[PDB]
């Protein structure tokens, strides 16, 4: 009934969350792949109506929806930050994750390595953001977080030193700037020690992304090697047939190969349907945690990274992105005696913003995340009613300024 | 061995047998033909381009997404119009249709301290 | 039936309630703290307390309605049983 | 333009809101199914080419994601919590739900 | 093979369904149930403990 436990020391750590945002545009034409340069085969595939413009018009929105996730993914910044030359935050160290004009395509490190970690009527279309400009755009969004904090999702980029921000974030969670400012050495080295750690376990994983990748290969491959099967006629091919067969003759047995393709080629537009309707549906949540966890602080629970979160960092991947979660954990708990509320001259006191705690003979207030004892007075203590309804209270005195001063 | 294949089974790889010197296989270009219209409301001086069709093979612009023929690449840079594909895009700026690379946006350099 | 089968489920509805009383559990004595890192335990009343100035109520308003609540809370769980002794959504998956 | 209502009272109310989580896991076996274990139906079947590996493919992506499924709503705890054998909880009773 | 296609597709759509509510409800726990949300509505009517 009477104890608490409260964290005096806390840890802050990074961690990471991938989530793919598109997939490969692709294509295919009916008559190179039912008849594949076969006037018999076209003369009969008209038979069956309009079966093939449905299909180019259900991939090509495909391809437009694959467009659109990756714009409202990113493109969410309308104009393009730069940080400066000269970087003094505070000790904090973002030189990993940074954009360095050094190398191949303006990426960075970790972005390098995330990269480097993973015919016949078919085309494959080329995405509309090549590579480069999904990397400016994740720049200028951490360019942004960096310099302006959250201000520039708001509207015009308002600039702040790097830790008087990491004090706002602080203060969002619950503890007050003292905390930060008073310790500001050791939460940029664990800062910085683990977001090396990050890139230490990235080096030696993957698989949401890769697991994308692979499905619409293997669907792709599937649908090629399905043009070598009989369909239960004479053969696959369609010279063999023609060549070999009175037309009259060679029509009924065509019919066979032109429906399995029929099916084959509408079984792979409706399982690209699907698959894409999923990848809209991760493309969405990406957006969503964009907005709420690089372009401000959440309060949200378990949705920005486990722990309390302070701030977050987008990389690009090859079909996803890659958020670093930086969260505050606490940690060193010990436990004390709690009492909801103090009697003092016969009168209730409860505490403004804190908790009341005691070691044993004496009595402090608290903020509920961090240990910071202090004297009751009544600067952080209100009062209401009397000391005979309230269930748990104790006794002690509560200090006037005023009184000590005077005489 | 007489002639080599990959992966789905395609034929990539001859040796002739006079010479007995090894060749490749690559199918010639094919693709698709897209129009890139400003709407008939407006003109109606159309562009082409030819998908992932090097065009030595067909005033006339090369890009990633294939060649581009009836717009002037412009080295200049706009906001994105009608999309092409691998980061350009055409539009109709004064009386023709023009090609360009999208402007992601205006820079800016924070002033921080 | 005509080469047709269902596989069991990988958790059993022990361990799907076991989950669920470690987490009532987790809710009941820590309050949130323990879906942020280790669990810190707190007496009831004060996190209701915590709670109720969640949501712009002061604090004083619990420790003086306390019996009150309670009882409140405890007809509130009771009536529900009732209302229960519904699930449409889940009889039409099935 | 200068009235306002305070409340002075207040109730504790319990609703219910129920989801589902998980289907049951099927599968069936395409040959079986389509030839009822006839050796010359199997061999005139298999001029289809990869249909049944199709379908049993799919069926089986179906099945693990239903255990995904409840795996990320019900494992959201490391420890097994235990309640402390007082019932001591400033006079709200969970043995309803305990 | 008609009817067992027809099968997989509609058992296809069904999952997607039940995986959004799976996602919706494994977002409630989180949110209700290991803190306390201000969204409106999410956690039930009213104001939320
Ligand atoms: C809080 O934790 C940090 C590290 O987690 C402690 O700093 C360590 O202090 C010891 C001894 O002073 C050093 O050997 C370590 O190298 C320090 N670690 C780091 C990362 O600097 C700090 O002392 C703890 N604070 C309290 C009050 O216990
Ligand atoms: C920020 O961190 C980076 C890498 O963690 C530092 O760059 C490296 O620092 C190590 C240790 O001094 C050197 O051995 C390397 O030569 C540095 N360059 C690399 C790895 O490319 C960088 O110095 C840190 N920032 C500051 C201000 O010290
Ligand atoms: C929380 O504080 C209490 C206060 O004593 C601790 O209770 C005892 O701690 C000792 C230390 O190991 C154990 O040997 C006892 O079994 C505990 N229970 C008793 C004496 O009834 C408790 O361990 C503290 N917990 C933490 C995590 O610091
Ligand atoms: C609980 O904390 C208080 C903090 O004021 C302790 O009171 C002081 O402790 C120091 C430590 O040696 C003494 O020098 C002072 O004389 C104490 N009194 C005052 C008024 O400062 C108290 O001892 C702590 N109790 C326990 C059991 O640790
Ligand atoms: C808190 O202080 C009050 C005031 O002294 C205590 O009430 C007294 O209790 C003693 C012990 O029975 C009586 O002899 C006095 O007559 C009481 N006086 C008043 C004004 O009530 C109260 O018991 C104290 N509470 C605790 C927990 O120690
Ligand atoms: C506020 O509402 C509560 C109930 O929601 C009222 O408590 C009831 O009061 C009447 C008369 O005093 C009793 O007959 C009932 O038994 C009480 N109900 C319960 C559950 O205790 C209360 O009176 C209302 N007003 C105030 C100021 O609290
Ligand atoms: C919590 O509520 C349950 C049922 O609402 C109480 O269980 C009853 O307890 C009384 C004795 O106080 C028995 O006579 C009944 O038969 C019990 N009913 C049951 C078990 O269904 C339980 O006592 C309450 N908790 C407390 C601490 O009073
Ligand atoms: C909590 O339990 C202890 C055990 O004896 C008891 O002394 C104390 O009064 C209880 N707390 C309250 C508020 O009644
Ligand atoms: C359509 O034509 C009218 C008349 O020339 C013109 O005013 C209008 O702007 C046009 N709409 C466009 C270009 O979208
Ligand atoms: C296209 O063809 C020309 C001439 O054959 C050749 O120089 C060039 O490398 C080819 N590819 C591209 C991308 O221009
Ligand atoms: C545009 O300017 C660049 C500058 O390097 C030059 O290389 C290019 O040829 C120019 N193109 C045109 C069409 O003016």
């Amino acid at each position: 009934n009477n104890s608490i436990a409260i964290p005096t020391n806390f840890t802050i750590s990074v961690t990471t969350e991938i989530l793919p945002v598109s997939m490969t545009k692709t294509s295919v034409d009916c008559t190179m792949y039912i008849c594949g340069d076969s006037t018999e085969c076209s003369n009969l595939l008209l038979q069956y109506g309009s079966f093939c413009t449905q299909l180019n018009r259900a991939l090509t929105g495909i391809a437009v929806e694959q467009d659109k996730n990756t714009q409202e993914v990113f493109a969410q910044v309308k104009q393009i930050y730069k940080t400066p030359p000269i970087k003094d935050f505070g000790g904090f160290n973002f030189s990993q994750i940074l954009p360095d004009p050094s190398k191949p395509s303006k990426r960075s490190f970790i972005e390098d390595l995330l990269f480097n970690k993973v015919f016949n009527g078919l085309t494959v279309l080329p995405p509309l953001l090549t590579d480069e400009m999904i990397a400016q755009y994740t720049s200028a969004l951490l360019a942004g977080t960096i310099t302006s904090g959250w201000t520039f999702g708001a509207g015009a980029a308002l600039q702040i030193p790097f830790a008087m921000q990491m004090a706002y974030r602080f203060n969002g969670i619950g503890v007050t700037q003292n905390v930060l400012y008073e310790n500001q050495k050791l939460i940029a080295n664990q800062f910085n020690s683990a977001i090396g750690k990050i890139q230490d376990s990235l080096s030696s994983a993957l698989g949401k992304l890769q697991d994308v990748v692979n499905q619409n290969a293997q669907a792709l491959n599937t649908l090629v090697k399905q043009l070598s099967s009989n369909f239960g006629a004479i053969s696959s091919v369609l010279n063999d047939i023609l060549s070999r067969l009175d037309p009259p003759e060679a029509e009924v047995q065509i019919d066979r190969l032109i429906t399995g393709r029929l099916q084959s080629l509408q079984t792979y537009v409706t399982q690209q349907l699907i698959r894409a309707a999923e990848i809209r549906a991760s493309a969405n949540l990406a957006a969503t945690k964009m907005s709420e966890c690089v372009l401000g602080q959440s309060k949200r629970v378990d949705f920005c990274g486990k722990g309390y979160h302070l701030m977050s960092f987008p990389q690009s991947a090859p079909h996803g992105v890659v958020f670093l979660h930086v969260t505050y954990v606490p940690a060193q708990e010990k436990n004390f005696t709690t009492a909801p509320a103090i009697c003092h001259d016969g009168k209730a006191h409860f505490p403004r913003e804190g908790v009341f705690v005691s070691n044993g003979t004496h009595w402090f207030v608290t903020q509920r995340n961090f240990y910071e004892p202090q004297i009751i007075t009544t600067d952080n203590t209100f009062v209401s009613g009397n000391c005979d309804v309230v269930i748990g209270i104790v006794n002690n005195t509560v200090y006037d300024p005023l009184q000590p001063e005077l005489d | 061995q007489q002639f080599g294949r990959d992966i789905a089974d395609t034929t990539d790889a001859v040796r002739d047998p006079q010479t007995l010197e090894i060749l490749d296989i690559t199918p010639c270009s094919f693709g698709g033909v897209s129009v890139i219209t400003p709407g008939t409301n407006t003109s109606n001086q159309v562009a082409v381009l030819y998908q992932d069709v090097n065009c030595t093979e067909v005033n006339v612009f090369q890009t990633r997404a294939g060649c581009l023929i009836g717009a002037e690449h412009v080295n200049n840079s706009y906001e994105c119009d009608i999309p092409i594909g691998a980061g350009i895009c055409a539009s109709y700026q004064t009386q023709s249709i023009i090609a360009y690379t999208m402007s992601l946006g205006a820079e800016n350099s924070v002033a921080y301290s």
